[PDB]
């Protein structure tokens, strides 16, 4: 018996369904540590990490809410990209789009 | 991507399907609906989801929620499910899917600069609870309350005035003014009852006039049909209600005398079983009538190994009798029967007693209203299984049922839920955070209009709030003008009228009451049972329908030992 | 620990008996307040302990007797009260005339 | 019927004839009378008298008391008498037979609908105690002296400031405006005093007209003939009281050189043995004058086996001496006389001391004015017998000699008379309920205005108010805008003229001083003695009429190590 | 006449190049001044000097002090030096030589029969310090911090909300209303920040009309290059100070990328190390720039034996970090560096560092920040010998440099320096007075715009104020009306212009924030460094001009368990 | 004495411990609040005693079992924390798991 233990059922959860997810080689070719959050606008991350750019506008990392990964100097890692929804229009990082798209 | 359903559940807590114990009790309850969509929950934290541009927008302030609880299973009479809940101007806005519309889907509950977060993730999040059965014996009776996770508090007294000691009444406009003066400093949302035993109406009106939301008629003052009677007169006239502790002598008549007095109309029902005051034996036999809204106190909740024992005494104390004297003992003493005190409980998970409360300091505890409620619910499982109206295998239904008892209940029955009682847009953001394992026990958050008003706290010198020793200390919410703001002070529709906030200078939030007289048992959410009951004059053996209503005493309760230092 | 207003008032109850239990360990003859704590604090640990309320409303007369205490002490208490955690939720225990 | 008088005295407390032990002195009081009329006394309960259509009538609010104390043992300066006491608007209505004038006979405090009752069968009910040597170096000595009795405290200060630790001054317009905001705060009435040691009239004028009620000259902001005179003068023209602490150094002049200065006008001396300050060493022989009104502090009240051993460091602390400066220890020395601590207790049973009072921090204890009365009565019938004054076997008139002296008395002779210091009709409802175990040690109920303001209260979370642990906390009565409703914060006539209340915006009710420059020893309720008096210069015997005047260390007294904890 | 010095130094306290040991510190304070004229000191007690006619004049109120700190050896940025300091109208009126100008010489600061004293001779008088690094997670942190010897409370929240735990923000003008009212209650000065993570302007503009005197960015809300520039934007329209709290996780840039969003303009830095946030590992490298104001926060400040193991599980904690995230974790210990916690306490020392605060239940210490400041002297002392600057054997200018961290640096870097922040004529009279042998650890008086606030108290019914138990408690300064008139609510130029105060009712006394934009790292008073300053990307190592800037950890520390029972 | 809010809080945790402290020595097991006191004074008077917040965080999970405790209650307690004064200042200790 544990006090407000829970019983959760097994199986897994598909996050994000639906929608368009790509994936992206990024390089980080800076010299300290970058670790970008699960709802970042990935086109306008840290400028040391190297990647097309191009192809991850209107994108976020595909991990499930909250989470996060990490680059250290050097390191090179392919990733999964997700689809911005709702609006799709983009405000604030580092003030690249500030509006739709 | 993809994560399995354990993990899911310590990151953003239970989902669909999932069950979670309630305390150290049987109870297990089972989320029956997620209002998010999977991969978008918002989450607080560095690195997290609420940030500029992402989980926070760009809207100003009055596009957006002041306050948001996320991730949070929301326990209500209506249902047990997990969201998002969003609070605007001390009020509940929505109860959904909280975020960004810019890049979010399904957004209803807008984030922004102006938004505050309290993170709920693995906590169950309930209404703040309403006592309708206070005694003001004392100041700290509302804190105690507070601190249990009930909300509202209603009742009424002067102090620690004999009077006051056995009735829930404050008696007359001067009293009554007093009252709502120092209801301002009271961190809970207050309403008073005048004294309704008077046999001349002009006496009641003046009281409803100078403030009360209803009147107390309690058999100390004389609880005859003549008085009873003329109280439910000003009720219906003024709009308020009417709480009865009936003749318990038997001197003026028996219960079907009394409830020729009230003639069919609206009353609520004080200790309906019996133990606490009413006609002997068999006042109990009222939760069959329509006009009736029956509730118990928690004395008796439920039937434990030592109830007996502990209430003559309990019962001398409180209404002034003395022991010496052979009259005041016997009528002590015909108050208590293990008979009603075991039939009570099961009334209770038929649906028969609505409501329950404290009666505080009076034969009542006035930190244990919720607690104990519990403690029947698991008490009625493990005695007689699954309610009829269940599905599935959880107690969904019977956690349900106990709940609205000191919710909305007690909020319909006094005509105030249109501004509490329960977790629905619009109404006044009183709520309050559990953490599963202390449910009912001890809470984590208490909220009051919109701000935290008590909460456990740790050491106020240490690093991170969470150091020894942790106990229960005041916050913002019950500060000064900051309290004003986030409470309520009830007033009668005339008090409203006739300008007493304004004489009386009253600081805090003005609520009315409403819609007393049109309440009936068939209002009672989930608890509108009136069953074919009857009590046998000397045996006192309850039975409804024939068959015998009885169960046993408890000898260990959870929610008990393994929470308290004493 | 989440203490609540009532449990950190006990405390009070707890170390007042402290107070009381040293005393009457040097052979001191208790006044009003030591032996109402003293007897009082006992039967709080009776419940702790899982007795019964009707056990403690007789073992509590068996703390101090008129011999322990000051002068007039018995008659200025005719019962004493204390409420407690059993196994079973609170309770309330009376006794009357503790003191003989 | 009839019932025999034992058990009469069970149900309704004692009647005429009957003896009742105060606490654990010797004391005895004697009903001298009783107002009712037997069978027909109210009793509140179930099945009890007070109950509609029975002890409680059908009139409106406005023709029936708000409170009434039920079956009282009132202990005043005029009487010791059993009565109904009604309380109406905060003030006192009436002391006479409660009831209903529609059944009941010579029913005087009608009881209704609005009535609250307390029931004080079996205790002794007295005015609240009024200390008008207050220094105000902390605002918990507030509550400290609540709880012992006392509700109203006149003096001044600061804070904890070298000023006031040493003088009850309260330091100029800004401070004395701000003293007057802050005692809206405290529940007890406040009045206060300002600095009155100053050659120049106009700089006592604005304090008067700043809010102050009196003046007090202390040796340490220089007792000379010039400064003594001004304030006198000013006092004169503006009805307020001048206090008195005399120059011990002799520096300026002796006692009659101060006396000269005084010239014969109105005037209160404090600590008039000396100990705690004065004329060294007879400035004890004020009180053989008319134009004065003698008070005394309490450490030395009454003459004990540790008295003197205790006194020497106490003194240093207080005024800021240099125990390593000879004159400084010199004086600190010449301060303290065996001849006239012994010779004060004696004086007081005499009636040549007139008031009791604390010198709160200051070499006096703020709690224990009340207490230390009773102990020098106690001591002086144990050492002298009966008055010549007494009549019956019992100490009636003793005990109306010394209640007078921190309830009329502090209130004559401060102008504040005509609001409280007694419990006679029109006057405050200031009352103290008392056990008789208990009496003058730790109260049942303390009764500000009309509403409990503290009192004794078990635990919280209990069934009854009783259970433990029990100790006082704060009821309605000290509660916020309840509070200010029944304090009073007494002005002077000039700035409650100039507006002072609406200027700083004081909430609490207002009082005026008047008729402090008519009182006389005269005046002084059962304390008017003017004796002829003498001091020896070297020996410091004290004579009056040539006999000596002395009394014996106690070693134990009552009300004391058989009720407190430490 | 004669006196040798050290009798001198035993009555008026130390004069001219006498050395008073700083607590239990090596730390050593000369008087450099004295202005007093010999023999004419003023001195308060049974015949001393302050008296009618000698050390007190004749002057009416308007022209004498309302209360005079008698022979104080004050310790500010300015000078150690010994003097009277005169108050009148709750504001520093004069710092000089007290007394009656009718028989004495030099007097500036004439005392009268207004005039209240404190006697500080034997003293260390202070401006009360200032903390910008506050969370409001619960109201308890005001007097905790009020008892240290801090007057003034800068930073946001809403109480024990997520939000709050992590980030200084006040959410909203609702949130932002709320907690204005709030602020009444509090017994500090107070002002509040807003949550600046926004890249929509109007969103900040309503928090700034709404009374926010400054914006806090945090990383928790996004640090993004969009939401910094837009924050200062708003900034240098309105006047307003930005706090910023970077981004830890480079996750939008480096360390240069966040300066060039900042542009150049004015910004004050959060715990500039970076164990408690900042750019990972060289978020140190700011403190090299003339717009950036950098401060500390205490639980690094000095670096001891237990620092890094203790750091760890608080930073978990705080940010609401997952300890079994990979991620979460890895973030959490790029943070900790003992490389920049040694580095820290030297740059203090160099005057790299100006200012020191707590960050209050969220890495921090709300009652440790002056003494942990002077703990970091000490320990710099004892490493590094004395100060380029140091003339004389004394440790004066590393004391003026060290206090002014916690004193007048606060005050300019948030615009209220015109307010309070320093002991100098007009401000505010937020003093604290210390017994040499407890500097910085328990203060003996605690004063509030001119009145006693905090103060440790004995036995409240004892004899003297100095009987155990002694322990901190509220005094009248605390207290209702008297409170608001001696506290301070900081707000926003637009926000005084719109009337928030008569809106929102808010009855302390306003102040109003200015010069927030034009303040710079030159400014800083004796903390003005701009050192060429590099931090290695791996070791960590912190160079300035290429030496290597380091320290040793201490085992055992002043200021610890020969004072604190816990 | 002159004792801080902060110094007057800790003696409520100290109190809570001795009522713990004599309920484990009548062989009873400790339920929630017992054991958070009982672990949690310890700590403290491990840094008065001077040792290091590492050994600490090590020591701390001995001070009870499983088997000392109620049921639920090991599970019911994932850390506790504490601060005191080590002779090198104020030092947060948290013990992870402490009950085994």
């Amino acid at each position: 018996m544990i006090p407000g233990e829970y019983h959760v059922k097994p199986g897994q959860i598909a996050l994000n369904t639906g929608r368009a997810t790509c994936r992206v080689v990024v390089e980080n070719h800076g010299d300290r540590p970058i670790q970008v959050g699960s709802h970042y606008h990935f086109a306008e991350v840290n400028p040391a990490l190297k990647f097309d750019r191009q192809q991850a506008a209107g994108y976020r990392l595909n991990i499930p809410a909250g989470t996060a990964v990490r680059f250290e100097p050097g390191q090179k890692r392919e990733v999964e990209l997700v689809a911005f929804a709702g609006h799709r229009a983009v405000f604030g990082f580092r003030g690249e789009v500030m509006g739709p798209l | 991507s993809n994560i399995s359903r354990q993990a899911y559940a310590d990151m953003f807590g239970p989902t669909v399907g999932d069950k979670v114990r309630l305390a150290d009790t049987e109870l297990w309850i089972e989320v029956e609906d997620d209002l998010t969509t999977y991969g978008e929950e918002v989450k607080f934290g560095g690195g997290k989801v609420i940030r500029d541009g992402m989980g926070q927008g760009q809207m100003l302030a009055a596009d957006c929620v002041d306050l948001v609880l996320t991730n949070a299973l929301i326990v209500d009479h209506w249902g047990i499910v997990k969201a998002d809940i969003g609070v605007k101007d001390g009020r509940i806005f929505a109860i959904g899917k909280a975020g960004n519309p810019d890049i979010q889907p399904n957004v209803t509950i807008p984030i922004g600069a102006a938004t505050e977060v309290i993170a709920a993730e693995g906590k169950i999040v309930t209404a703040g609870g309403i006592d309708t059965h206070i005694h003001w014996i004392c100041p700290q009776q509302a804190e105690e309350a507070l601190v249990s996770g009930v909300t509202t508090m209603v009742g009424g007294g002067t102090g620690p005035a004999a009077g006051t000691h056995a009735t829930t009444c404050t008696p007359g406009p001067w009293y009554i003014s007093r009252m709502l003066q120092a209801a301002d400093s009271l961190p809970v949302n207050i309403g008073l009852l005048g004294k309704g035993n008077v046999s001349q109406p002009d006496a009641l009106r003046e009281q409803v006039a100078a403030g009360v939301i209803g009147l107390k008629i309690h058999e100390d003052w004389g609880a005859t049909p003549a008085a009873i009677d003329c109280a439910l007169t000003v009720a219906d006239e003024m709009d308020i209600q009417v709480a009865l502790h009936s003749d318990t002598l038997n001197e003026s008549g028996f219960v079907e005398d009394t409830l020729a007095a009230i003639g069919g109309r609206t009353i609520h029902t004080f200790h309906t079983e019996g133990a606490g005051g009413g006609h002997a034996p068999d006042i109990i036999t009222a939760c069959a009538h329509p006009n009736i809204l029956p509730s118990s106190t928690n004395p008796t909740l439920p039937y434990t190994l030592n109830t007996i024992d502990e209430h003559l005494d309990m019962l001398m104390v409180c209404h002034h009798l003395d022991p010496d004297i052979a009259e005041d003992v016997a009528f002590a003493e015909s108050r208590i029967r293990r008979e009603t005190i075991a039939a009570e409980d099961v009334l209770h998970d038929l649906g028969a007693f609505s409501l329950t409360s404290s009666d505080s300091q009076a034969m009542g505890r006035v930190g244990e209203v919720i607690l104990r409620t519990w403690q029947v619910a698991h008490r009625m499982k493990v005695q007689r299984g699954a309610l009829a109206e269940e599905t599935g295998d959880n107690d969904n239904f019977r956690v349900k049922r106990y709940i609205a008892k000191y919710t909305i209940n007690p909020a319909l029955t006094h005509g105030i839920a249109h501004e509490v009682g329960s977790i629905e847009v619009g109404k006044l953001a009183d709520l309050v955070v559990w953490s599963p394992a202390f449910f009912g026990v001890k809470p984590a958050t208490v909220i009051k209009g919109g701000m935290i008003a008590i909460a456990p706290m740790g050491d106020i010198n240490a690093s991170i709030p969470t150091p020894q020793p942790v106990h229960y200390r005041p916050m913002f919410g019950a500060l000064g003008s900051a309290r004003h703001h986030c409470r309520l002070t009830f007033l009668s529709q005339a008090a409203a009228a006739n300008g007493v906030a304004e004489r009386l200078n009253l600081r805090s939030a003005i609520a009315v009451v409403k819609g007393c007289r049109t309440v009936q048992k068939a209002d009672m959410v989930h608890n509108s049972l009136q069953p074919n009951i009857t009590v046998d004059a000397q045996t006192y053996e309850v039975r409804v329908d024939g068959e015998l209503i009885t169960s046993e005493p408890a000898d260990v309760l959870p929610m008990a030992q393994r929470y308290f230092l004493f | 620990m989440e203490l609540t207003p009532r449990e950190k008032d006990k405390l009070l109850l707890f170390t007042a008996a402290l107070v009381a239990e040293r005393r009457l360990a040097r052979g001191l003859k208790l006044n009003y307040p030591e032996s109402v704590a003293l007897i009082s604090a006992f039967i709080m640990e009776g419940a702790r302990d899982g007795k019964s309320v009707a056990s403690l409303m007789e073992e509590g007369r068996h703390v101090l007797t008129r011999e322990q205490v000051m002068e007039g002490v018995p008659e200025m208490i005719p019962d004493i009260q204390v409420e407690a955690t059993f196994p079973d939720g609170s309770k309330l225990v009376t006794v009357h005339n503790p003191i003989i």
